[PDB]
């Protein structure tokens, strides 16, 4: 069994780019095949911004690509996001899932200046 | 006009007509013998129904083959298309799943099929119609008329596809247990209720390396059955429907273009009653004029006629003598224009009949009393 | 969008409760139901046809028909409010899109 926590900067300025980390604890994170991201802005509804299922190539949200980069490795043995060029949309909490079955507890990010 | 035909022998047609069309016979029938009086013959055939009981197989489906191919202990790996309603998963791992699901019509087995045609005959003041079938003739006294039986593209144990809104197929060949990807029918959903998925009966070939990173590779059907009918359309028998009654479990319509074509066979017998029955444009008039003879058994009477003929030379025909539309006997006369005497033998009666001279239903106005026998 | 759902659904105590999402995915792919309750994590509820986690009650359901499918609740109490999101695969294939959400208030 594995408990999920992410962790992130809080509050950033605009334009600033985000970098988020999930990190896995109580087991490897190659334990489970295939994680994922997903936010979700403070009085509104769940978006899936990408997920790694394959140890080849990621998935991701079209709206958001380019813009969001995720990534796995094993020698910190964490889940890893980035987000370039952040606007005042997207401040949100973001969540971190394995399986999409487990969650992790989230992190705000606020954007504001 | 309207032909006539002297009724020597039984009249007979037999011929093919097309399903979507009406058959009309009209024809004097006139007086075998040297007589022409006449019975008009008027049959009117119209358009064959189709009637089919059915079992409603659910619904057709198309849809997209996809295979994506995953490598990372592969037990328990959740793929993100596990949630595919149909999807088949064989270091690395294989995953065909279905994909862009499009239901394109709502399919039905056929159990037993029945053409139907109305057929009317009007024989002379006789009218009568019936829906006939190949199982049922028409019937009446003088005239039958029977389906041979019809050329069909449709059979019993074919399956109808309707696409929509209910153009349509005819499947000789359908899936029903065992459905293979590709297959007529592979993808299915019955009652709705759940998703009926076909196989796969292909191989995976694992190519493996390094640094060209692998690649799994199916070999079976990649194209669904839909787009193979699709792909060879030429190959399957269309229809087009009209006038439709769906009920649930059976279907009827009329097949609005060609298509199917029946045997029609119509006899009309040779014993015909042209007086009574028939018609004749001859006007005559009939009287008594005299009796000699007794009734009732024994020598028995001569009735004597006078009998008018207008608008033709000559008719050929039978006089006779009788009472209370009870027939004692009858004369076979030609006549001929203007006044003819007729006498007419009889036999039998009673003390109270009073002979008339007789031409068909019709009598002469005054009768006579024979005498007594005693 | 092409994943909607009713915004809002009140219900009664002990009545039964039919939460509804429409896609043209949905005919392909199995629905996942998620709940959520204030301030917390989205927890699973329903995945494939019916199928359903552990730690979850049995009056959770799973219903799929067309292009729609359904969550239903069965004799609803109290805890069951929260937020319920409807979630599936993409016609493209690539994607994991959610729903509009739906807020069920118990009464
Ligand atoms: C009805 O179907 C036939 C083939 O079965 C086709 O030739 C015809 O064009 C169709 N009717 C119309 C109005 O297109």
């Amino acid at each position: 069994q594995v408990q999920l926590q992410e962790s992130g900067p809080g509050l950033v300025k605009p334009s600033e780019t985000l970098s988020l980390t999930c990190v896995v604890s109580g087991g490897s994170i190659s334990s489970s095949n295939w994680w994922s991201w997903v936010r979700q802005p403070p009085g509104k509804g769940l978006e899936w911004i990408g997920e790694i299922y394959h140890s080849g190539s990621p998935n991701y949200n079209p709206s958001l690509k380019s813009r969001v980069t995720i990534s796995v490795d094993k020698s910190k043995n964490q889940f890893s996001l980035k987000l370039s060029s952040v606007t005042a949309a997207d401040t949100a909490v973001y969540y971190c899932a394995r399986q999409m079955r487990q969650w992790g507890q989230g992190t705000l990010v606020t954007v504001s200046s | 006009g309207v032909g006539s035909v002297p009724m020597h022998t039984d009249l007979e047609l037999d011929f093919s007509l097309t399903s979507s069309s009406k058959y009309t016979y009209r024809r004097k029938l006139t007086n075998p013998l040297e007589e022409a009086q006449s019975i008009d013959l008027h049959i009117e055939i119209e358009e064959q129904t189709i009637g089919v009981d059915v079992h409603a197989l659910g619904h057709w489906f198309d849809g997209r083959l996809n295979l994506k191919t995953s490598f990372h202990a592969c037990t328990k790996y959740e793929y993100p298309w596990h949630t595919a309603k149909c999807h088949y998963e064989r270091c690395t791992a294989c995953g065909l799943y279905l994909d862009q699901l499009k239901p394109v019509g709502s399919a039905y087995k056929i159990i037993t099929i029945r053409y139907s045609r109305r057929v009317c005959v009007q024989f002379g003041e006789e009218n009568l119609c019936k829906i006939i079938d190949m199982n049922d003739c028409f019937v009446s006294r003088h005239v039958k008329v029977c389906i041979i039986g019809t050329v069909s593209k449709f059979s019993q144990g074919d399956t109808l596809l309707f696409f929509g809104p209910l153009g349509g197929l005819i499947f000789k060949h359908w899936c029903t247990s065992t459905c293979q990807f590709g297959d007529p029918g592979d993808i299915m959903s019955p009652r709705d209720k759940g998703f009926l998925c076909p196989e796969f009966p292909g191989s995976f070939r694992k190519k493996c390396n390094f640094a060209t990173t692998p690649i799994c590779e199916y070999d079976g059907n990649m194209v669904s059955g839909y787009k193979k009918v699709m792909a060879t359309i030429d190959s399957f028998q269309s229809f087009n429907t009209s006038t439709m009654h769906f009920t649930d479990e059976r279907i009827e319509w009329k097949d609005p273009d060609g298509m199917l074509r029946d045997h029609i066979n119509i006899l009309v017998t040779k014993d015909i009653d042209f007086d009574n029955l028939g018609e004749n444009p001859c006007k005559i008039g009939l009287q008594t004029s005299s009796i000699e003879g007794a009734w009732g058994s024994g020598v028995g009477f001569t009735l004597t006629c006078l009998v008018s003929l207008t608008e033709c030379p000559t008719f050929l025909t039978s006089i006779k003598a009788c009472d209370k539309a009870i027939c004692y006997g009858a004369e076979s006369v030609t006549l001929t224009r203007g006044q003819n005497t007729v006498k007419v033998s009889g036999k039998g009666g009673h003390s109270g009949s009073t002979f008339r001279c007789c031409h068909g239903e019709d009598c002469s106005q005054i009768g006579l009393h024979a005498a007594a026998p005693h």
